[PDB]
């Protein structure tokens, strides 16, 4: 049931109590309501994959096309408007190599040290 | 000031500083050889080794671990989970050290404060290895549960990660062993011992005698018991893992 | 004191490429590969003890770098080579580890303590392969010696999992020159070994019978499988690769 | 850039979407481990290959109509990145 | 099976999904909830969800 | 505008000696990929495969 | 914690001409009705001789106590909840699940169908000693503001 | 000093750059000039000689 499964939705991102629970699901379908009132993914997935390719993640956008591709051979056991499904994630989507992977990891950590620091100093 | 602030830092890094800790050859805080005495000096010296006492129990631990296995596996697996934690207490001194040096923050009340979430961490993880004298599991397992079983959610995020990595050796043994009977422990990572009574043409009789000595807390007796009879038919959760080895007796049974 | 501390992880990082460094002195003692590191003097007894700790760290990297370049020098045309060429490439993230904090160290920041912290990642990697390299000296393994060497550290270090990845990685990419010199006698029944890098003894069924020296990465079982292909050729579930062959054996029988 | 490529299937293939899906596949994976440019960057070069093709097809007339053609190009100043389309032209003669 | 090979896609795809949330909205797309109005209900859940979280 | 009304009428003298087959609407798009920094190696390979 | 970094934010300050008597003592203030209701808490429990539910019992006269004083009222109630979020635990597998394990005694009842169903009195509890009849007998048929209710819609599951 | 720096580029493609090297043995020699630079860097510059040496086969 959509009503219900609604509530589903809004209760697993939180995974006055009570309040909350209806404040939120009102909020869902609400803008269900709103949304009412106002291509093919198969392509729209090979453009992800394009984005991926120039990147040079171009491991990842193969394997983002083959699990892509194997969904439609099978049909799926508790799935059966998978266009749609992938669809949904669709629209949510968003030597020198080994230093690149490095200097990404100890820039990263860098980030982090400075970040909890800055933090410690605005109470003060 | 600032002098007195990088002697006490260095005793959480690693042990001793600018002025060694041992009056006799105990860690009990450290000498008064500071350049600045006050009476707030027995308070800086009290807040300079209130966490470097348990800083180098685990370290040392971590400095005797270097075999390649040998008398129980399951007592270095703990040991590792031991050296992860301690990876991450060293970032919260990387931290201190970016405030005191040149790339009030010179102040030694802010990192206080600082260290003493961490107080309440890292002291009760040196509580836990004078508690896990153990090397075959369910001492260890059962050490790591009891520490869930007091309050204090600072101590039961450290005590709950560690069960699901002790346990780690003991289901990878289980799993191999409900399917094959596959064997690859000379050392014991499970709480059945391997094969102490040799294998000659059976009745369909034991091949393993179960020790109840050391037990899990994540199985009990009568579990164990039921796994070894897993064990001859092919010839995190604490209450849950007990209910899907029923269901592998259940299973090489149908 | 926070200015001495400088020049000491400049000095430490001739140390981990294995040069010689100007207050630390690179010494061999021992006939094992591995190189003891002494500091000098210092009038700061804070300092003495920070840099000591970081010394057992090229203790284990210079082990094994010293290990696959013996190899090399001296040329060898083994598994226990393929074994070399498995750590070498682990040796070449290590080496531009020490390029990116040489980096940071011209936009110098870096404590020795600070510093520490990246070398705890790198100190499990090199540990793990420096305990490997260490028993096959004392050893002195050729052959499926080396193999089921590399067997036996895949069951001890289960349960480290970050220890677990080196060695299984080892384990496989020695298999993988060794189990194809299994698919080459299967395609010709005469092989060529540069020195050995397969159990077969090469000078009715042929005696292609075995020394006991060499086996696969397994025990003596699965090796019967191979033993019984090459007599009836002259008529987990990478063992199940041992099994396509001597099926294959039943039918040209 | 994926709309462009995508509309270039289309007028060639002369269907729409949901029939070039398959050849959309081959062009984004082909366009996008190579995308950019692998040759250093000079106008002269490409033009020089133009040219030589006229003469080797014994074309000579059109050789030299040519070179008045790609002053005109240069000389209107709108597109620049001239050699690539140049470029692209001469291979598919 | 399906829902293992989906949670990959959904990874690689870096949308901000896990795994309890998935099957709920599958079973929503099966309801013959449009697409585009089910990644608008999770956004303002989320944006929601997130400011109390804060709060706590 | 006109400019660039002018500029793709000498283009398509450029195409109509060379025998490339492109239309005003082919070459209008392969220049647009042109612009935008592709390889014309890659380019002219797609081409040949989508007349196939 | 909370309190020790109000104790830094005043030390950050003090390297500065600000901080002097009674400059502090607005901190002192909503701090020192904090912790006096906190402490006339803490001499009971320990020297009352108070563990298991006897405890909530005190904490539970707290909030009764401290409605004059809305900071007062702030702290017991956030007190008797942060005391209870462990105990309510123990009882809702019991009438959830029907297990129990008592190692310390955590719950009123103590096990040993002819297994026992002990209402304790060093574990008095919070609510009417009526409704705990309703936990234990939950427990019975499973073992081999509305939070009572929690109990009576697991109590018409059971029977 | 970046003088030092430049001058092994050259020994890769060669066997000499700013000072005069030869090969013996194995590998192009090294003058690092005046101290004034790490006696270390030289150790550096060792492992890049072999490489002219190689180049040179």
């Amino acid at each position: 049931s959509i009503t219900k499964l609604f509530g589903d939705l809004c209760e697993s991102h939180m995974v006055s109590k009570n309040r909350t629970k209806q404040t939120l699901k009102k909020l869902a379908y609400d803008t269900l309501f709103v949304h009412l009132f106002q291509l093919p993914v198969k392509n729209k997935i090979i453009m992800l994959s394009f984005n991926l390719r120039i990147c040079g993640m171009s491991s990842e956008a193969d394997r983002l096309e083959e699990l892509v591709e194997y969904l439609e051979q099978s049909n799926g056991i508790q799935i059966s408007d998978l266009h749609a499904v992938l669809e949904l994630l669709v629209e949510l989507s968003g030597v020198q190599v080994f230093e690149a992977d490095l200097g990404t990891t100890v820039a990263y950590q860098e980030l982090e040290i400075s970040t909890t620091i800055q933090r410690t100093l605005q109470i003060m | 000031e600032t002098s007195l602030v990088r002697d006490l830092l260095y005793v959480f890094q690693g042990i001793d500083g600018k002025f060694v800790k041992m009056c006799n050859s105990e860690n009990c805080y450290k000498v008064d050889g500071k350049v600045a005495v006050s009476k707030s000096l027995k308070d800086i010296t009290s807040k300079l080794s209130e966490l470097g006492w348990l800083h180098n129990k685990i370290k040392k631990y971590t400095d005797q671990r270097s075999l390649d296995r040998a008398f129980g596996l399951v007592g270095q697996s703990f040991c590792a989970a031991l050296h992860q934690e301690l990876k991450e207490y060293y970032r919260l001194l990387s931290v201190l050290h970016s405030q005191l040096q040149v790339e009030s923050s010179l102040t030694l009340r802010r990192l206080l404060v600082w260290t003493f979430d961490p107080k309440i961490r890292l002291k009760t993880l040196a509580a836990l290895v004078d508690h896990c004298q153990g090397r075959k599991g369910g001492e260890l397992a059962s050490a790591v549960h009891a520490y869930t079983k007091t309050g204090d959610p600072y101590m039961r995020s450290l005590v709950q990660h560690i069960l699901g990595l002790v346990a780690y050796p003991i289901l990878n043994f289980l799993y191999r062993w409900i399917y094959d009977g596959e064997l690859e422990d000379t050392y014991h990572e499970f709480f059945v011992a391997s094969d102490p009574v040799v294998k000659t043409d059976r009745l369909w009789h034991d091949k393993y005698s179960l020790r109840k000595s050391m037990i899990p807390s994540f199985m009990t007796m009568d579990q164990s018991r039921k796994v070894l009879l897993i064990g001859k038919s092919i010839n995190d959760l604490e209450n849950a893992f007990q209910t899907k080895i029923d269901a592998a007796y259940f299973d090489t049974s149908k | 004191l926070p200015s001495q501390e400088t020049c000491l992880v400049e000095d430490l990082l001739y140390i981990l490429i294995g040069v010689d460094g100007r207050y630390i002195s690179v010494q061999p003692l021992v006939g094992r590969q591995s190189r003891s590191f002494s500091v000098e003097q210092n009038l700061d007894s804070s300092v003495k003890e920070l840099v000591n700790r970081i010394l057992p760290v090229a203790t284990n990297y210079s082990t094994v770098t010293r290990f696959v370049e013996e190899n090399s020098s001296f040329e060898y045309g083994q598994v226990n080579h393929a074994l070399g060429a498995a750590m070498r490439t682990l040796g070449k993230e290590y080496m531009i580890l020490i390029s990116q904090l040489e980096h940071l160290q011209r936009q110098g920041l870096l404590s020795l303590q600070k510093l520490w912290f990246y070398i705890q990642p790198t100190l499990r990697t090199m540990e793990v392969l420096a305990s490997i390299a260490t028993s096959l000296n004392k050893g002195e393994c050729f052959g499926g010696a080396t193999l089921s060497l590399l067997h036996d550290r895949t069951f001890g270090y289960t349960g480290d999992s970050q220890a677990q990845e080196l060695c299984l990685y080892l384990t496989k990419a020695a298999s993988a020159p060794y189990f194809d010199i299994l698919e080459r006698w299967i395609y010709r029944g005469i092989i060529n070994d540069p020195y050995s890098e397969f159990m077969v003894e090469e000078h009715w069924d042929q005696r292609y019978t075995i020394v006991q020296q060499q086996i696969p990465s397994f025990l003596q079982k699965v090796a019967d499988k191979i033993l019984s292909t090459g007599k009836y050729l002259n008529v987990q579930a990478y063992v199940e690769r041992i099994e396509k062959a001597y099926n294959y054996a039943s039918k040209v029988l | 850039p994926n709309v462009l490529l995508q509309n270039l299937c289309c007028r060639i293939l002369g269907k729409g979407e949901a029939d070039v899906a398959q050849q959309f596949q081959y062009a984004v994976r082909v366009i996008g481990s190579n995308f950019a440019p692998t040759v250093e960057r000079d106008e002269f070069l490409v033009t020089e290959k133009i040219k030589k093709e006229f003469v080797r097809q014994r074309r000579e007339a059109d050789g030299a109509l040519f070179s008045e053609l790609h002053r005109k190009l240069q000389s209107q100043g709108v597109l620049k990145n001239r050699w690539s389309i140049l470029y692209l032209l001469l291979s598919l003669s | 099976e399906t829902m293992d090979v989906l949670l990959e896609i959904s990874r690689l795809l870096n949308t901000g999904l896990d795994m309890e949330t998935l099957s709920i909205c599958v079973r929503l797309c099966e309801q013959g909830i449009n697409p585009e109005a089910l990644s608008s209900v999770i956004k303002e859940l989320r944006r929601a969800s997130d400011t109390l979280k804060a709060s706590e």
